[PDB]
């Protein structure tokens, strides 16, 4: 869940031939499904504080249990089956001043899913928004 | 406390080690000046002109390209991605142009972000100001949320029509310029329906759907040749720089520029409302700005081209000629709102006046400029002709 | 000199440009060139490294003496030829929906931009066509995209096939 | 006074009647040739308008600048930073600057073929975006020239673009592969493939290398640029959907998908990969990794896997997932080969770094390693020797060939990623291709891939001579901005080219 | 080129390796929040509140 | 259209008619006691309009701002810096802010006590500057606290500070020695010593310790907040003129000079020099260097060197230079003795420090040296040995004494500074004094000084009492914010100061 | 403030351009705002001077 | 005039009993005049480039051969004889875009010495203004 | 402006009590005559003389 969300989940984490050996066949030529979603945050005051104080704490142990955060240079990686919400007034409420989603946007890097906006609420979802 | 698993070449000191390790004791160049071999404008190179000019990959059969050969991939049939066929207008340099006020991204959404920021503060001060009550609520619930808000779709299909141009632009600067026009617009029309919104937030009753000024643009006696002639500047045009240049040059010059400065903002005075002023202040500060970029681009460059002079100013006049007319017909047609205005609003002397005021500056600030022989007296009075 | 940006085939095209002084003159040798230089289809490819820029230079003579020649009217609804865009731009569309497979519509399509490319036809008829015949051509083309195998693919084309590794 | 204090009108307030500022008439569509022609009355995603896009980008700028200006400069970390990466760099900001400025022209033809309101408003803001991330990469290069340890190449990489082949497929992959074709289609190449896939090893994946050797500059920018780029794959989305919802419209997706897929990834596998671990020294992982996690497993699996709304997994899947293992290897070869052309100085893999790709990928040293310690055996770093590697691939019978779809550089005789010669006349002209999706494409579609190689133009010329017409030396006209080393002692003269006596032959010729 | 002559703790080696070295492996103290005690007008505290009251 | 296009009006453009905007009428006058009466026709050295002025401040919070929130937070700025460092700054940032303050209102008097017109808006300019100051430093407590290793002390520093007897003195140096007084005098004391002579160690000396120990954060925010103070020097020195050039106003100068800079250099120059050394592991250059620079030979030559005006150099100079070479060092020995009672931690010199200082400061070793050794050898770091410093300067006979006036901790005894113990009575109260200035300014004016000192307020009461109520604690409850020791582990606890029972005495009362 | 300074500046070289002093009338001018208008300047100039003695 | 406004002139550079001696005895128990000139400057990019480019280029060439600029932490201290003056039109035309003294007084941290501007020309100076 | 400008000169400089000053300054005299200024005269009837300038 969290784990299989990690970064270097396997093959990642297999080196040399043992990585080529299932890189390279077979059934793995072809795409596979995926029921998570990729969330970069870029790393700043207002995100570090956010991660740490409402994501790791009251989202992920209340919401989502699979949100795996990783530590890259100058950027949060984070996985999560099947969606990420946010709420933007608790991120205001947090900072200590006045912060809508388009302030959460400033450092909302990247995503790898389908996102939207809906009031002040930021989600990123795997969902097939339209089809589904 | 803690530092986290990642390491930098800049903190970490094994990484750190080995890349100082490695530096020089000096700059391998003496020539810290990106875009050194720019031709400046002016004195000095700018940072508009360094991080902007020659930024499209054109090659040499472009006026102005420096790269060589032809495009990787074309369209189907082997219409190249930018191309001298684009166009009618044709230059020595496609990259000579400036925009006089230098914006580039990073001052231009500087400067929106600030008026949007006052413009909140303002509007919460108007309202717990309560000026609302200083207002006539004739002018309101008609001349403002129908009338007013019609020009919205007039100035939501000029924006419309910079998205070609978007797409086929020979530079990098009329790219940047262009966008930045189009983009004024379509804010100005947002501007337009915040106030109806806000109207209808703290005057009860006021129905903000823009149903009502959408039938007057639609189906409306007032704002019909205005619309015919948006219609086609939008989406019947293919040449980037006629579109660009009718819509500035000509038809937001005589038309845009009445129907704000000449009559919403020269009469909203007189019924107690301070507020579509407000509105019409970045309206007419982002004509002002836009003007000046269209000014250097299709005179300064274009039409004052030391090979093809003669060529864009023929070239010119024939747009100018050829959408000159739906204007006036646009302009006779609007006329016949005065006649809807409450008695005394204002008298033909004035109308008049102000006719001549905005046809006398497009004499000066466009038509002169290309060398068009404009009769004032004959424009004034075409348009005063649907005065009712 | 035999350079980039400056050789003695410019130069030399820029000497014979500075002759044509009138439109047929010059709207025929532009038409001729298009058809000599420019295309897949052209009749040669000594001039590859060079024909863009001097078409360019062909463009340019086409259209400042079009322009000095024409009235309004006809500047903006004719070609340099005398012919009425509107009508050369109906017909190629009709000629173009009753193509009856990719290969008829490609040399439709190619041969409107060989002959009528601006300063020869106005430039909003033009890419209106360019519009409609890319639209056709395309719709034509990617059906069924890989179903012809690359054997099949190259005698179509009409290619001699010089070498094939594995 | 008179009543509480409302400006209550936020973005949100105005953006519900945006979609009403539409009206019908009758020419009301799109000036471009497209074959999607479906209802696509979507929804913008991020309910955006003029003012609070201008506002929420201010704040971007506010944080982003100010960082260069204020801390990072007083920490010297344009200095600070590390010369290969330094190098590296002019590349990486130089390619993204020209791939993001044609993304405008993309949007341009999504934002006139756009059919709703919302969207023409989300495109033309998304037109400004593209906009930004020009200016900047710009400004990255700007930084980068002006504060670091060689401004040269950073300072002209416009014009200094034009020598080397690298350039020739950057102006294809993110850019010609955009804007020349179907508008409606732009969904698509720049969006569903483009922005969805390649935009996150390509600007996010890089500011780890970046950070990895010094550079602090572009983690700040480039981090920033991305924070644009996920609207614009959300607005994309909604066009896919539309697309995939009409069976008249859905039948056009896979074929394009792939072409696009190919397009991108055939010069932006090679390319980004060489980048990073050539480019480098300290490295973060394997490219292969980075190609896997990003691309495969999660776009792939995220994007591509879920839409299955009958969508096809990439039929070249197979020989790109080859060319992530070896492409990026075979061509720095070439690029370290032909160095005397690029605006950029070059480095031989030392002795750590052989060890860690012969560790990660297995067969480096046997194939790449003796190659790179010939070379250096020559004296390929000495203006002394008089050689160059591409003597090399002369005198052992090893031909370069240019593609004349994707205009990636590739040599059949080396490559061990995907690539396949093959060679065809047509009309008195021959045409090369490396793969059968390329060829399959100029098959099809010849009037689309005209485009000169390097050999074509350079044909019969001597090398110094295209160097020096094309300004390619520095300050004081001697020296060259290329270096086959890194050091800041004893580089290339121009003399030095000329020493030897290198002219140009279209390899085509042999046949 | 060239990075003049002073040194910092945060980019030296040298010095960073001796910081890094006397760092402790956890806040001292989970009370991150300057005027904690200070009370707050609305249910959480701001900046304006932080900054300001008790200088 | 019209004619060209003005904005015209700038600052300059309306400022030409700011010195208008005064009307003569009958109380035209200042609300506050002044014995300067001549004319403020001064004209304010920066042409400054409200807009424009927060044009440039904001610009200037823009880059600092972005530098803080961006960047630094990305290369954890907050956390590695050397936790001797993360400590001084709590007294720093916190002390200066309190200057800073007082700042405020002493410009309210300025700014009340001027005529000009120009200059009541500057002054209300120079008003906004020290609340700029002001939340400034509040906010390199604020970062450190919510992003270091140890918020303790930063995050209740305006309630922890109370139990200290190093606040009581800075209640005074930038603060009532400020506002406390004559309004024209603010020139003299706020302006022409304390923004001229003080904030140059005080905040930008200061910035070079905080980069040599691995802070970017100070320097960021204090050479910013330095940049305004430069305007109020000018504005400041024009009063001086004023003053200078009224013979029955320049009676006054020199013993208002002198005055104001001994009452700051009796707390500053130890103080900051003991916060420098003793604070700091990587020195930048010794204390005396630094107030030989800034003050003795910059100071001292250019402002009052210069005014001779009929400007006299300061009768306590000599004195000055004495505190500047041993009253830091006499003030860490009672400072560190009384541990307990600040609100950060403390630490012994080590081996290179120890030797620093003996290099530096020839006789450390003999006099400070062998006592910190001592201390340590007595187990002052050791929560179970039941030793706090306080007891070795009882069983020695060292009584530690609080002045009057400054309210500077000092040892007399063993004191190698410039004090000097004074002990007087009167009308039932005894008054302790270090200096022959401080005790002047008593003996003219007892009404102004009766701070009640540390022994005095908890006389008769147990440390750990007092620790408790003033709320010297941690989020446990139970470990003391303050510790002997910078280290991580092993801290003392209320128990450990309740277990060894020291009850607080008035050293006065042993007479 | 310094929003408000910009935008101020971006209006009146706006106004200015735009030619709306045209339909403004003569007397309220130099007459209305030149000498009653300027005149409440030293009203709030006064009102200013009446926080001296509270900072 | 640039190691003699040196930051460690004498008695700087001397330490231990070398120091001690002449600070403490006894011409300089009294304050000394100084005809020189303090500049603090903050560094950030706009500095930098005007010191490196303008300062220490044609002004300390042309203008005042005496300006002795060293590096410290996060600023520059700068020293010079009489007065440094600083035309700002100058730096915004280095830099191409728009820069005032007010643009230019961002980053100007500390003066010794009496400083004003007039107009865009920011200028420091030792000589007493209005009482010389 | 004769009696506005006596209570302007008594308001700055005959309180000594800030909290009297700046109550009576914003709750009494501003509240009331320059409201009546500023709303119910110059920017009331300077639109009817073609101003958007004042307003
Ligand atoms: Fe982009
Ligand atoms: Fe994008
Ligand atoms: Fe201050
Ligand atoms: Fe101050």
């Amino acid at each position: 869940s969290v784990n299989s969300n990690a970064y270097d989940a396997g093959i990642m984490g297999l080196k040399g031939k043992d990585f080529a050996d299932q890189f390279f066949a077979d059934e793995n030529q072809v795409v596979h499904e995926s029921d998570t979603v990729v969330l970069v945050l870029k790393k700043s005051d207002e995100i570090n504080t956010f991660i740490e104080e409402i994501l790791l704490t009251d989202y992920k142990k209340n919401v989502n249990p699979t949100v795996n955060v990783e530590d890259r240079a100058g950027y949060w990686w984070i996985k999560a089956n099947g969606k990420i919400e946010v709420d933007c007034d608790e991120i205001s409420e947090l900072l200590g001043r006045q912060f809508n989603v388009y302030d959460f946007l400033v450092d909302v890097s990247s995503t790898i899913g389908r996102a939207y906006t809906l009031g002040n609420k930021f989600t990123i979802t795997s969902e097939l928004m339209g089809l589904d | 406390s803690m530092l986290g698993e990642r390491r930098r070449g800049l903190t970490d000191p094994e990484m750190a080690a080995v890349i100082l390790k490695a530096l020089p004791e000096a700059p391998l160049d003496g020539n810290n000046k990106m875009g050194y071999f720019v031709t400046p404008r002016w004195k000095r190179l700018t940072e508009y002109e360094a991080l902007t000019v020659y930024a499209q990959p054109n090659a040499d059969w472009i006026a102005g390209g420096l790269d060589w050969g032809d495009w990787t991939q074309k369209f189907h049939g082997g219409r190249p991605s930018w191309g001298n066929e684009t166009t009618e207008l044709r230059t020595v340099d496609w990259f000579k142009h400036r925009d006089p006020l230098r914006r580039w991204h990073a001052p231009y959404v500087k400067d929106k972000a600030e008026e949007w920021r006052y413009t909140d503060r303002f509007l919460q001060g108007y309202s717990a100001d309560g000026q609302i009550r200083a207002m006539n609520p004739t002018w309101r619930d008609e001349f403002i949320n129908r009338y007013w808000g019609a020009f919205l779709f007039n100035e939501y299909g000029l924006f419309n029509a910079h998205s070609q141009g978007a797409r086929e632009a020979l530079s990098d600067v009329t790219r940047v310029s262009l966008a930045f026009w189009g983009f004024d617009k379509i804010d100005i029309a947002q501007m337009i329906q915040l106030e109806r919104g806000f109207l209808a937030k703290i005057v009860p009753g006021f129905d903000e759907s823009t149903a009502v000024p959408k039938a007057e643009w639609t189906n409306g006696e007032v704002y019909k040749s205005a619309r015919l002639a948006v219609e086609g500047l939008w989406q019947e045009v293919f040449d980037w720089n006629e579109s660009a240049f009718s819509v500035h040059a000509v038809y937001d010059a005589l038309f845009g520029q009445f129907v704000r400065r000449e009559f919403f903002q020269r009469l909203a005075p007189r019924f107690g409302d301070n507020l579509t002023p407000f509105f019409i202040n970045q309206a007419q500060t982002y004509f002002q700005i836009a003007k000046q970029g269209v000014q250097d681009l299709y005179y300064n460059c274009l039409g004052d081209d030391p090979e093809f002079s003669d060529y864009n100013r023929t070239v010119m006049r024939n747009w100018t000629g050829k959408w000159l007319e739906p204007t006036i017909a646009a302009l006779r047609d609007f006329m016949g709102l005065f006649a809807k205005l409450p008695a005394g609003t204002t008298d033909k002397e004035e109308i008049t006046a102000s006719l001549y005021r905005v046809v006398d500056d497009w004499i000066e600030d466009y038509a002169s400029r290309i060398d068009f022989k404009a009769d004032r007296d004959q424009i004034v009075k075409a348009v005063l002709a649907g005065l009712k | 000199k035999l350079g980039i940006h400056s050789n003695d085939t410019r130069d030399a095209w820029v000497n014979k440009i500075a002759q044509l002084n009138t439109l047929e003159k010059a709207a025929e040798m532009l038409k001729q060139f298009r058809m000599d230089h420019t295309t897949p289809f052209r009749n040669s490819y000594e001039l590859d490294n060079d024909y863009l820029w001097i078409e360019a230079k062909l463009e340019e003579k086409v259209a400042v003496l079009k322009a000095r020649a024409f009235n309004e009217v006809d500047f903006r609804h004719k070609t340099a030829f005398g012919e009425d865009a509107k009508s050369v731009l109906d017909g190629t569309v009709a000629k173009m929906n009753a193509a009856k497979d990719k290969w008829e519509a490609e040399k439709i399509h190619i041969g409107f931009r060989q002959a009528y490319k601006p300063p020869i036809m106005p430039v909003n008829y033009f890419l209106d066509g360019e519009r409609q015949l890319g639209t056709r051509l395309m719709e034509l083309r990617n059906l069924n995209y890989y179903d012809t195998p690359l054997e099949e693919l190259r005698k179509q084309r009409g290619v001699r096939v010089v070498h094939l590794q594995s | 006074a008179a009543n509480r204090a409302p400006t209550s009108v936020n973005a949100q307030e105005v953006h519900r009647w945006l979609q009403s500022f539409n009206w019908d008439f009758k020419n009301n569509r799109t000036k471009y040739a497209t074959k999607y022609k479906m209802a696509n009355e979507t929804k913008e995603q991020f309910k955006l308008i003029a003012k609070e896009y201008a506002r929420m980008e201010a704040v971007k700028d506010e944080r982003q600048f100010g960082s260069l200006q204020d801390a990072l400069t007083r920490l010297n970390a344009g200095v600070r930073v590390h010369p290969k990466w330094n190098e590296t760099m002019k590349v990486v900001s130089n390619f993204l600057e020209v791939g993001e400025y044609n993304a405008i022209a993309a949007t341009g033809m999504l934002w006139d073929s756009a059919q709703a309101a919302e969207q023409k408003n989300g495109y033309l803001a998304q037109v400004l975006d593209e906009i930004r991330h020009t200016h900047q990469c710009a400004y990255v290069n700007y930084y980068f020239a002006k504060n670091g340890q060689d401004p040269a190449g950073h300072n002209d990489a416009r014009r200094t673009r034009t020598i080397g082949p690298l350039w020739k497929g950057m102006k294809r992959v993110f850019s010609d592969g955009f804007i020349s074709g179907d508008a409606v289609e732009c969904s698509l190449n720049l969006q569903l493939v483009g922005e969805a896939c390649f935009t996150n090893p390509l600007i996010v994946a890089v500011t780890e290398w970046a950070a990895a050797n010094g550079d602090e500059i572009t983690p700040t920018v480039f981090l920033s640029i991305e924070t644009d780029e996920l609207r614009h794959m959300a607005n994309g989305y909604q066009t896919v959907v539309s697309i995939a919802n009409d069976p008249a419209s859905a039948k056009y997706l896979n074929t394009d998908l792939n072409n696009a897929f190919w397009t991108q990834q055939k010069y932006f596998t090679p390319v980004l990969g060489m980048l990073f671990e050539y480019g480098s020294k300290f490295k973060v992982e394997p490219w292969v990794k980075t190609w896997n996690r990003w691309v495969y497993e999660d776009w792939g699996g995220i994007w591509i896997g879920r839409l299955g709304y009958g969508v096809e997994s990439p039929r070249s899947l197979k020989d790109a997932k080859q060319d992530a293992y070896w492409a990026h290897h075979d061509l720095y070869l070439l690029a370290y080969a032909l160095w005397p052309t690029g605006f950029f100085r070059l480095a031989l893999p030392d002795q750590e770094e052989m060890e860690w790709f012969e560790a990660n990928y297995p067969g480096w040293y046997d194939h790449y390693g003796k190659i790179y310690e010939e070379w250096r055996a020559r004296g390929c770093e000495d203006p002394s020797s008089g050689f160059i590697p591409l003597m090399w691939f002369i005198e052992n019978n090893h031909p370069i060939y240019i593609d004349r779809v994707s205009q990636v550089p590739f040599c059949p005789s080396l490559a061990k990623g995907a690539s396949t010669l093959r060679v065809h006349e047509y009309n008195g002209q021959m045409h090369t291709f490396s793969d059968q999706w390329g060829e399959r494409m100029w098959l099809a579609e010849p009037e689309r891939y005209e485009c000169q190689n390097i050999f074509e133009q350079y044909e019969g010329r001597e090398l110094s001579e295209v160097i020096a017409e094309l300004h390619g030396l520095r300050s004081d006209g001697k020296t060259l901005i290329a270096q086959p080393h890194v050091r800041g002692d004893k580089l290339w003269t121009l003399d030095d080219i000329k020493r030897l006596n290198c002219v140009f032959k279209n390899p085509v010729k042999a046949f």
